RNA sequence: GGUGAAAUUCUUGGAUUUAUUGAAGACUAACUACUGCGAAAGCAUUUGCCAAGGACGUUUUCAUUAAUCAAGAACGAAAGUUAGGGGAUCGAAGAUGAUCAGAUACCGUCGUAGUCUUAACCAUAAACUAUGCCGACUAGGGAUCGGGUGGUGUUUUUUUAAUGACCCACUCGGCACCUUACGAGAAAUCAAAGUCUUUGGGUUCUGGGGGGAGUAUGGUCGCAAGGCUGAAACUUAAAGGAAUUG
């Protein structure tokens, strides 16, 4: 609930006492029930298996990528979204990845992630169509909807509210140095308007 | 005898949200409501639990899928570039 | 009228073949058409050969070629000079000089 | 090649499609070959081989589903494995590895 | 035989020459002056008075450090450009040799695609 | 104000003995200093050399070996086979107007785990008395050929090593294997094995690279 | 005029003089 | 870099060049031709499946089952109806720098929509051979592709054998080409554009001086651009084709 993909329940046995490991990963798009999933460093390039990003080659697709060693995941997580491995760096041992985001990322050969991609991909391309069902998703994730204008507002209410007619009054992209109660707006942008360009500026 | 012209599955949402919103739901909706084949047991019987989850009725084997379909586009090409990659390892 | 009856230069049977690039402006113009000159030239010229003779370690081995296909498209062949135009009892040879 | 040669089978020799017609001629002993399908269940499949090992029977491996096996065979419906109890006048039992 | 080999890369564009010397690896290059550099006046880059100043050049610096032959390999643009050596690939191999090094094994290495990517111009062409 | 050249070694570049002439030439590095040594610097440098200067005869003038540098020791560093190429010339010399070009290749590895794709090249001719003009193939001649290229382009890697391959590379046996083996089909001159490649390496197992090497 | 241009000059003049049948009734 | 010259732009944060290693992006450069296949649009390195096709061979089979076709369908160059990815070579536009009287263009540098999705085009092109399809006859020649037939022919090796490849001859079916003009045409030219005032082999579609005009209106396909069907008023003595001399 509130999570666009969906879980993997694994199990795995303990290797220092007699009992079983139930955990929770975040599935990928192949994996299905009763598959046997392998983790460690000397596991196979499959979906599904967990490795360290040292021993996978470049253009590998990884997805729940840790940031450091140990910290059981972080980087693309949501649905349909994945890591590419582009290059190792085996001396001072490190690891360049392309995150979801499109930015360049160096992080530890040791640290882990899934291979494959998240599943649930292209959730977000169905219309949502009416203000019933954005209503329910945001009811299985927290209070922030809906919104109302801040041009809608009084003075007291807003920087934006005010005014015989409904308008912002003043530049609406503020500095990073602005304090709380002044970032309302378009923080720090260094351009506005409609993106007549592309992505992955040099 | 056939009972719409072109809104299907849409027609229960009558002339509201406008006609290229019902056109856009109504080609991902015949798809997350598809039937399709298991590639366990080989019959079609797999239909969508919640968004990513398909589930075959005979055989008893969920999948994790797309949203909509239970394989998507990139997931494919994923898949290609992941066994070319492995191959090259074990060779 | 007609100019030719090959109307350009020959498909006859085809229907379309894919183009290539001219070498002097980069106009795209039918693989059929785009006449075409084979250049072999030695890399070194023939002023050249009397002074490589001398500075070269192993004695008489060998003098290699550049192998090209250069590709025209009609007006930069008539600009260069490659082709001319002709009288029309002179159109219709198609041997080459 | 396995097409014809399963389609030489069903028209002349003998056969028997499904798990437990296969099971049963491969326990009476009668089975000359058993083909399975590719998505047969692998605990399915183990089994199948353990009895072919204990009864010598040789093994082929279809490379698609039970769809294309049953339509190899010439039914409309899935069929998984097939066991064959007579060749006919084919040279299936011989044609293998 | 106490000839030490270098290699000479000679890049020959319509718009400028590369005299470009490494040892038998392509690492650590020994001497590298270009056409443009000979000539200050924008136009005479690819001169082939230019390219023959550059030659020497080279020839003056890999004789002070002790290269004293050369395998030379030559190259025009290539790739999508016009795959024909510019003028002053001709001046510049005629200059290294006259300027007492030593040469062998002449090679083209002009980068040639296998039908690979677009062109200049746009399917109407450079139109003057 | 530095002058570069004054700080740099010269290592001697010593071919494996599969060739004749196993010194190939020399090559520079900078002087090893605190936490930047040399040997890191040259151990993967990979050097182009004709066959002909190898082996001294002018018979093998258009085609290169691909050197790479694997140890240094005393003052040279010992090299491994890292590929073959055709010269340009010779290439283009070959693809002549009115003739077949037939081209096979394939990737297999060596009894040791050396993976390698083998490029082979072939051309039909005339054969003495044709009056036609160009002694072109049928589509089925070269799906012929191309057959029995790769089927003997094949066998030949199971049984041989990378130093097996070198050797066997030099005298062209191949190239009469091909053409014992494909005249029953066409004419078929000039055939070559045109480019081997390295694809995937084993182990550095430096006791196999010193045998190729401890001699002279 | 050009016959390409004259072609694509009516089918202007053609598409505004339905949009003026349009706002009209 | 880049150009006719230059300029925009990148350059001790090391540009350009050299090496090594990777990763995504039409198609398959050379081979490649008066060569092949396909109804057309169109289709070029492999390899494997799945069905399809022509020609040839045939002392096999049916026996008129056929030709062209209103209505009615299928198929499709590319360039934008519409919804993911990957990432610019070219210019729409757009940014800029030139040139110019201006230059919103040609030229230079960069770049969004724009021959890469999986899913429709209503179906438009100088969709051309500007030449409907089926059948018969009329004129010579040399090439070439696919098949077949023959040679007290060549070569490949076991000595010749079997194939294959090549040479000579013939035949069928193709893509075409060369010479003449019996014949046609206004001519250009044409083995069909011939067998037409000595005018009839069968059949389908289109045109009737130039515009107005592929416009108006109605219908229809049409979430779109727009296709398909499609006038009139009025206006005009030429418009047009081929060739000759300047
Ligand atoms: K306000
Ligand atoms: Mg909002
Ligand atoms: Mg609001
Ligand atoms: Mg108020
Ligand atoms: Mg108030
Ligand atoms: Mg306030
Ligand atoms: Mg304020
Ligand atoms: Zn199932």
């Amino acid at each position: 609930s509130g999570r666009g993909a969906p879980l993997a329940k694994v199990v795995f046995r303990d290797p220092y006492k007699y009992r079983l490991r139930e955990e929770i990963f975040i599935a990928n798009e192949g994996v299905h029930t009763g598959q046997f999933i392998y983790a460690g460093k000397k596991a196979s390039l499959n979906v599904g298996n967990v490795l360290p990003l040292g021993s996978v080659p470049e253009g590998t697709i990884v997805s729940n990528v840790e940031e450091k060693p140990g910290d059981r995941g972080a980087l693309a997580r949501a649905s349909g979204n994945y890591v590419i491995i582009i290059g190792h760096n085996p001396d001072e041992n490190k690891t360049r990845v392309r995150l979801p985001s499109g930015a360049k990322k160096v992080i530890s050969s040791d640290a882990r992630g899934v291979i494959g991609v998240i599943a649930g991909g292209g959730r977000v391309d169905k219309p949502l169509l009416k203000a019933g069902r954005a209503f329910h998703k945001y009811r299985l994730k927290r209070n922030s909807w809906p919104k109302t204008r801040g041009v809608a507002m009084n003075p007291v209410d807003h920087p934006h509210g005010g005014g015989n007619h409904q308008h912002i009054g003043k530049a609406s992209t503020i500095s990073r140095g602005a304090v709380s109660g002044q970032k309302a707006g378009l923080i720090a942008a260094r351009r506005t308007g409609l993106l007549r360009g592309s992505q992955k500026t040099q | 005898a056939k009972r719409t012209k072109k809104v299907g599955i849409t027609g229960k949402y009558g002339v509201r949200y406008g006609s290229s919103l019902r056109r856009q739901v109504k080609k991902l909706e015949i798809q997350q409501h598809a039937r399709y084949d298991c590639s366990f047991c080989g019959k079609k019987t797999v239909k969508r639990g919640a968004a990513g989850i398909w589930t075959c009725s005979c055989c008893k084997k969920t999948v994790a899928g797309g949203a909509y379909t239970v394989s998507t586009a990139a997931a494919a090409t994923v898949r290609s570039t992941i066994r070319r990659l492995r191959e090259m390892v074990e060779a | 009228p007609k100019k030719r009856a090959s109307n350009g230069r020959n498909k006859k049977g085809r229907g379309h073949v894919k183009p290539v690039r001219c070498v002097n402006c980069s106009k795209s113009i039918p693989k059929d058409k785009a006449i075409k000159r084979m250049a072999i030239r030695n890399i070194v010229e023939a002023a050249a050969v009397r002074d490589l003779s001398e500075a070269s370690v192993y004695p008489e081995y060998a003098l290699p070629k550049t192998y090209n296909k250069l590709h025209y498209c009609v007006s930069c062949a008539i600009h260069a000079r490659i082709v001319r135009v002709r009288s029309r009892e002179d159109r219709k040879n198609r041997a080459p000089p | 090649s396995i097409n014809q040669k399963l389609a030489l089978v069903i028209k002349s020799g003998k056969y028997t499609l499904g798990y437990k017609s296969t099971v049963k001629s491969l326990r009476q002993g009668k089975s000359k070959l058993i083909i399975i399908a590719a998505n047969t269940p692998v605990l399915r499949k183990s089994e199948l081989e353990y009895y072919a090992m204990l009864s010598k029977t040789k093994v082929y491996y279809f490379q698609g589903g039970n769809n294309e096996l049953g339509t190899a065979v010439g039914k409309l419906f899935r069929v998984g494995v097939v066991s064959i109890l007579e060749a006919g006048d084919s040279d299936i039992l011989t044609t293998l590895a | 035989n106490s000839q030490v080999f270098g290699v000479a890369r000679i890049y020959a564009s319509f718009n400028d020459t590369f005299v470009h010397v490494t040892d038998l690896s392509g690492k650590e290059t020994i001497a590298r002056v270009t056409g443009g550099m000979k000539v200050k006046a924008d136009r005479d880059e690819s001169s082939p008075y230019a390219a023959m100043l550059a030659a020497q050049d080279v020839a003056a610096k890999c004789k002070e450090v002790g290269i004293t032959a050369v395998h030379v390999k030559i190259r025009a643009t290539g790739g999508t450009r016009t795959k024909t050596p510019g003028p002053g690939g001709q001046a510049a191999l005629r200059a290294l040799a006259r300027s007492g090094l030593r040469i062998g094994r002449i090679e083209d290495v002009t980068p040639v695609p296998s039908d690979s990517t677009r062109k200049k111009g746009g399917r109407r062409g450079r139109r003057l | 104000v530095v002058d570069p050249f004054t700080r740099k070694e010269w290592f001697d570049i010593k071919a494996p003995s599969t060739f004749e002439n196993r010194n190939v030439g020399k090559t520079l590095v900078n002087k090893s200093t605190g936490l930047k040594s040399a040997s890191d610097a040259l151990k993967g440098r990979v050097v182009e050399v004709c066959l002909a200067d190898l082996q001294g005869s002018e018979d093998h003038s258009f085609r290169k070996i691909k050197l790479r540098v694997d140890e240094v020791q005393g003052k040279n560093l010992l090299t491994n086979f890292h590929g073959m190429d055709f010269t340009t010339d010779k290439l283009r010399s070959m693809v002549r107007k009115w003739q077949t070009l037939i081209e096979a290749n394939v990737t297999v590895k060596t009894s040791d785990d050396y993976v390698l794709r083998i490029f082979a090249i072939a051309f039909t001719r005339k054969q003495a008395n044709q009056v036609k003009r160009h002694s072109y193939a049928q589509s089925s001649h070269i799906r012929a050929i191309r057959k029995v290229i790769s089927e003997i382009l094949t066998k030949e890697v199971q049984g041989s090593t990378l130093a097996q391959l070198t050797s066997k590379l030099i005298p062209e046996v191949i190239n009469k294997e091909i053409e014992n083996a494909t005249k029953d089909i066409f004419p078929l001159q000039n055939i070559h094995v045109r480019k081997v490649k390295l694809l995937k390496q084993p182990k550095f197992d430096v006791g196999a690279l010193m045998a190729l090497h401890g001699e002279g | 005029m050009r016959a390409k241009w004259r072609k694509k000059r009516t089918r202007r003049l053609k598409r505004k003089r339905r949009k003026v049948r349009a706002r009209s009734k």
